[PDB]
């Protein structure tokens, strides 16, 4: 009953509904073990709140570029500033990395062991570092604004909301790369030409995309 | 009872018992307890910042014009020194505010005068001190609090509108309104700024960039200027 | 119970029987009993140290500025001969130390076990021993009267004082080159300007 | 309990009623070489012995090599004192070592012989007047009477605290003398010197910028 992917097929045996976004979309069975599930369940989460991120700094970057501020175009901004200040690769690289794996593997060992984080193990930390749900981990600090502990029916509409614009966000990244590789030019740029001339400023002129 | 849109309905844990209150939380902010407490004590606080700032600027522009209160930073001279004032404001503000908020953590303990013993201040709610602090009470609490929300609100409301007005115009908020009685419709953001397919149009900026104050050279962004139509 | 942090949570150790406690342990280093009495009493000496410290040399500073066998500057001690070298001088020093200081510690460890003068055998310190509390001939001025909470507490807290006064002085000598009388007659010129900002900046 | 590694299991083999006696212990052994009790105690001793001679080793390292920084004690490199030395020495090298090797030979046989079997080194007339002290302290590796001679085994109280600490300084030192001889590779300079360097700027001055540690870049 639930709205299906593909409207009049039955959804498969894993695929039930009880997750948020369940339109009954795995015709490669890959959900079929729920290790594997809830597993995927936790690296879509994750990658689309990275995708929400990345196209919210990439789009601000690209107005302000387009606007005579002098930002550059994301695929530069890295090397320009890195160059701008007095910065070193090496180090950068190395800081970022300890960090992103201390956080990580805190994370990951979370999944692990469903509760061993609040243990105490921490400086004196508990009822923050224990899991609500597999990649919900709302406490005082993942949630300080504090949601999750309140009407659960807003809370489940607020995931769904929540991974809807998680793949959106997914997919419009994958656009901008491919519109930059193609036109090599500017995101909001191409998008301004299409404005100008959707008829003959698109895809099937690109001359690329349809290698004809 | 009053409702914020006429017509509508409260949400769940909006009840009617916080002063000013409209059932006005279309996202169900207030759904738990705690957080709840700390969101009132917070928007307290604000509005009352927002009423003592908004008053202050009126009658600064008032009295003393031709000093752009936007520039008061700059602009002011005083034989102390700007570390001694830095320092003495950082070292008794934080004093009051760690006060208030072991008051707000552990409520009603330290109420006592810790050097005058003799003097204590009764028991009270949060966000309403009372006692010496309220020695002259002309009516009635509960009409009292609803004004100090209701004008709290209204003076964030002016004080934002001060902000925007003055990085459009670089004027005194006064001298902006008698531009806009002189002009009924020219002087409106319709006609300072649109955006349309065609193009995008946005008033520029009046505080021109990084001010030098005594080497520190304070460099001075606008606030978000790229959306500002 | 004046606490250090008032409407704060003392942990329970923490019991004001030694003088002047406040509940004042944020890292809990005293839970082990021992290592509290341990503490108590290094904290008590160090403390008396200090404020014998700070009184010998703050005085000769300012008798120095008025009307007198030397005007020297606190921290330049080699500078004197003092008919003698500071050989013979710290080796004496040392020995007598080791005498009073063996006994000091047997005081603290065996109860009682030192009261009377092994020579002076009639000689004979009270039994009210209270291991860090001799009295006695260390009272020979009828003092020990009021009872002893205020004593054993302004005691206690003007020796913590007198630790930080100290090390501010170490501080003062350090950074700015110059005395502390000298640094305090700065900031009286003009605290406004006289300030560790000031001067890290200027550094 | 504390253990190296959140939400991990401990190892079989060390959750004993030994191994949780024995001192630092926070279930890491990740390649399980204690999975044999005997073989975890001779590994215990070997690591007691190890953090005393670590623990000696960098003291006589840093405190000459820093006051080496002050006017007086004026001390050449750490490795380079043996050639100072050597120099400035009296005796061949070859007579010095091999004396020396003799005279830890002999010491480190009665640590043995008493290892293989605790009891070993009380045998009364084995000596004149060792075996009084020359019996363990019901503790492979705390040997008494003389060893301990202020008497701060007599205070149990103080105990755990002075295995503890000893363990840990221990470990401590050994990886301190690690990063010595890894920096000595790397730059060659005084570890006060890259000391001094990294604190004059951490940004820069670091495995990071030495473009060895990390060749690829
Ligand atoms: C955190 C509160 C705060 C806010 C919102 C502002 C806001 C402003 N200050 Mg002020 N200041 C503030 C605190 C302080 N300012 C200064 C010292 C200055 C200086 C010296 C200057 C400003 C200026 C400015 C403006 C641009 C920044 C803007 C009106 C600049 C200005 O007035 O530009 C027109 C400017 O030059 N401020 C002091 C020291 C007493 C502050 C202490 O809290
Ligand atoms: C096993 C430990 C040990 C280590 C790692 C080193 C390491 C070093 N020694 Mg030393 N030595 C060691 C033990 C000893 N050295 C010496 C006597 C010497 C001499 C005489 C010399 C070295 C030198 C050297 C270097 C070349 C090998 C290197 C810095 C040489 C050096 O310092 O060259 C600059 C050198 O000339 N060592 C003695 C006394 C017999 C040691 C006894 O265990
Ligand atoms: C969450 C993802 C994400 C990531 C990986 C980056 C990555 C970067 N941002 Mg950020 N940025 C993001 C989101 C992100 N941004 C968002 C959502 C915003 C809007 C709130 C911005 C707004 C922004 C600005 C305006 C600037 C950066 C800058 C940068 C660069 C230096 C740091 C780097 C490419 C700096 C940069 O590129 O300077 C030229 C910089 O100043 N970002
Ligand atoms: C804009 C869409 C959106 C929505 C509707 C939600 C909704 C929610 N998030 Mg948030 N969240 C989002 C994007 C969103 N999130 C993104 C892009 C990130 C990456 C920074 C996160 C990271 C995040 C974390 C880490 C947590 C939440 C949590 C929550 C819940 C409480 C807040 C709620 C279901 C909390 C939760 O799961 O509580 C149970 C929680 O711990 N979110
Ligand atoms: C996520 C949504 C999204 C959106 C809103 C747009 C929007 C646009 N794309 Mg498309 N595009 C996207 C994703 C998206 N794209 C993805 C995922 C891909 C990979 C297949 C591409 C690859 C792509 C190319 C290669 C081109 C466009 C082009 C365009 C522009 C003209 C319309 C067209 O020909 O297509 C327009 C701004 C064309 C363009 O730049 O026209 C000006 C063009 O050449 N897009
Ligand atoms: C919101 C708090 C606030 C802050 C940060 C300041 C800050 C300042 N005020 Mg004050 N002022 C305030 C509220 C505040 N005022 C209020 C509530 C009033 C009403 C009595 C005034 C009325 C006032 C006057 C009349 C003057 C200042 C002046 C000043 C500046 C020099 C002192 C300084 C920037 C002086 C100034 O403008 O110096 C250039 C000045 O003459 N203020
Ligand atoms: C070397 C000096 C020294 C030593 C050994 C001690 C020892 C002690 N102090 Mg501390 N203390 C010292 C200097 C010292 N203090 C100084 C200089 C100050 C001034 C800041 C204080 C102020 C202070 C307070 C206010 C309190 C302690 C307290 C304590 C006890 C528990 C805290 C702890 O572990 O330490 C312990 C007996 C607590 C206590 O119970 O003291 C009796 C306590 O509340 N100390
Ligand atoms: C524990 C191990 C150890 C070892 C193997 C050595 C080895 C050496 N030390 Mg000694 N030394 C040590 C600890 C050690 N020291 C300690 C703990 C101290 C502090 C008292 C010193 C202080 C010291 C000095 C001050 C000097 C030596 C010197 C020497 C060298 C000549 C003997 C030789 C390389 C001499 C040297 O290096 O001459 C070039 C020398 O002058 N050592
Ligand atoms: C035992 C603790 C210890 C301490 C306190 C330090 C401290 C330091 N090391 Mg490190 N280091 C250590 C162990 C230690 N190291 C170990 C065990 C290794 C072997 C992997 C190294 C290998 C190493 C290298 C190769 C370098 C440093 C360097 C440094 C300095 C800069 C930071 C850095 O690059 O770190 C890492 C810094 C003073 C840098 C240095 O010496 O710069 C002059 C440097 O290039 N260290």
């Amino acid at each position: 009953v639930r709205p299906v992917w593909f409207p009049g097929n039955p959804p498969p045996a894993h695929l039930d509904g009880s997750l948020a976004g369940d339109y009954g979309f795995d015709p490669l069975f890959l959900g079929q073990e729920p290790q594997t599930l809830k597993w995927y369940v936790q690296a879509e989460l994750v990658h689309g709140r990275f995708a929400m991120l990345g196209a919210a700094g990439i789009i601000l970057t690209s107005i302000g570029a387009k606007v005579g501020l002098g930002f550059p175009e994301w695929y530069d901004a890295g090397k320009v500033v890195v160059e701008k200040n007095n910065i070193d690769f090496p180090t950068l690289m190395v800081i970022q990395f300890y960090l992103m794996g201390w956080a990580e593997t805190k994370r990951w060992y979370d999944f692990k062991n469903p509760g061993s984080q609040a243990d105490g193990s921490f400086l004196g930390f508990t009822e923050e570092f224990k899991g609500l749900e597999n990649g919900y981990p709302g406490g005082r600090f993942f949630d300080p604004m504090g949601l999750s502990r309140g009407d659960a029916a807003k809370y489940q509409e607020y995931k769904q909301k929540e991974v809807k614009n998680g793949r959106l966000a997914m997919i419009a990244c994958l656009g901008f790369a491919a519109q930059y590789a193609a036109t090599g030019k500017g995101p909001l740029d191409n998008l301004a030409d299409h404005l100008a001339d959707p008829n003959h400023v698109n895809f099937a002129t690109n001359g690329v995309s349809i290698p004809i | 009872r009053p409702l914020w849109l006429p017509g509508s309905t409260p949400p769940a844990h909006l009840k009617g018992d916080l002063p000013g209150d409209f059932g006005f939380d279309p996202l169900g902010l207030g759904a738990n307890a705690e957080s709840l407490k700390w969101f009132k004590e917070s928007e307290l606080v604000h509005s009352r910042w927002a009423m003592a700032a908004v008053a202050g600027i009126l009658v600064q522009e008032i009295v003393r014009p031709d000093v752009f209160w936007y520039n008061a930073g700059k602009e002011v001279e005083s034989p102390l020194g700007p570390l001694g004032l830095l320092a003495v404001e950082f070292f008794l503000m934080h004093w009051v505010e760690v006060r208030r908020w072991q008051d707000l953590r552990k409520p009603g303990s330290v109420d006592q005068d810790p050097i005058f013993s003799q003097y204590k201040l009764p028991p009270h709610e949060v966000g309403y001190p009372g006692g010496v602090f309220a020695p002259f009470i002309p009516g009635d609490l509960a009409e009292l609090k609803v004004k100090e929300i209701k004008n709290g609100r209204l003076a964030m409301l002016a004080f934002v509108g001060f902000v925007m007005a003055a990085q459009v115009t670089g004027k005194g908020p006064i001298a902006a309104l008698q531009e806009h009685l002189a002009d009924p419709w020219g002087t409106t953001i319709f006609s300072k700024a649109a955006v349309v397919p065609g193009q995008a149009v946005a008033p520029p900026c009046k505080i021109p960039a990084s001010v030098s104050y005594k080497g520190i050279e304070i460099p001075t962004p606008c606030f978000l200027q790229g959306l500002w139509p | 119970l004046p606490s250090w942090m008032p409407g704060a949570d003392l942990p329970g150790y923490l019991n004001g029987t030694l003088p002047g406690d406040f509940g004042f342990d944020p890292l809990y280093l005293g839970q082990d009993p021992v290592k509290l009495k341990w503490y108590a009493q290094a904290e008590l000496m160090n403390a008396r140290f200090a404020m014998l410290a700070v009184a010998g040399i703050l005085v000769p500073e300012l008798l120095s500025n008025i009307g007198p066998g030397a005007g020297v500057a606190w921290y330049d001690a080699g500078k004197f001969e003092y008919f003698a070298p500071a050989s013979s001088l710290f080796g004496v020093q040392m020995l007598l130390f080791a005498w009073v200081e063996i006994r000091r510690y047997q005081d603290f460890v065996k109860p009682g076990s030192a009261n009377q003068d092994p020579i002076f055998t009639n000689n004979k310190l009270p039994d009210g021993n209270e291991p860090g509390y001799p009295g006695g001939i260390f009272d020979p001025f009828g003092w020990s009267k009021g009872d002893i909470k205020s004593l054993k507490l302004k005691e206690i807290k003007n020796g913590r004082l007198a630790m930080l006064a100290f090390a501010g002085f170490i501080g003062q000598a350090y950074t700015t080159g110059t005395t502390p009388l000298k640094n305090l007659s700065t900031h009286l010129a003009d605290p406004w300007s006289t300030t560790v900002w000031q001067n890290d900046l200027a550094r | 309990r504390q253990s190296w590694l959140p939400g991990s299991q401990i190892p079989a083999h060390l959750d004993t009623p030994a191994a949780q006696a024995l001192a630092g212990n926070f279930g890491f052994d990740p390649l399980g070489l204690g999975k044999d009790p005997v073989a975890l105690r001779w590994y215990q001793q070997a690591e007691l012995i190890h953090c005393r001679t670590a623990m000696a080793g960098v003291a006589g390292i840093l405190i000459p090599g820093l006051l080496t920084k002050a006017g007086a004690l004026n001390v050449p490199e750490w490795y380079d004192a043996g050639k100072v030395a050597i120099e400035n020495s009296f005796a061949p090298w070859g007579s010095l070592l091999a004396v020396q090797l003799f005279l830890c030979g002999f010491v480190e046989a009665k640590r043995w012989q008493d290892i293989r079997k605790p009891g070993s080194q009380g045998e009364p007339g084995s000596f004149l007047g060792f075996e009084a002290s020359l019996k363990g302290t019901s503790e492979l590796g705390y040997p008494g009477g003389p060893f301990d001679p202020l008497g701060l085994s007599k205070e149990a109280d103080k105990w755990a605290d002075w295995k503890l600490k000893e363990v840990k300084n221990g470990r401590l030192a050994m990886l301190a003398f690690l990063g010595f001889v890894a920096q000595k590779y790397a730059t060659g300079a005084g570890p006060v010197d890259n000391l001094a360097a990294h604190l004059k700027d951490p940004w820069h001055v670091n495995y990071a910028t030495n473009g060895v540690s990390l060749p690829f870049l």
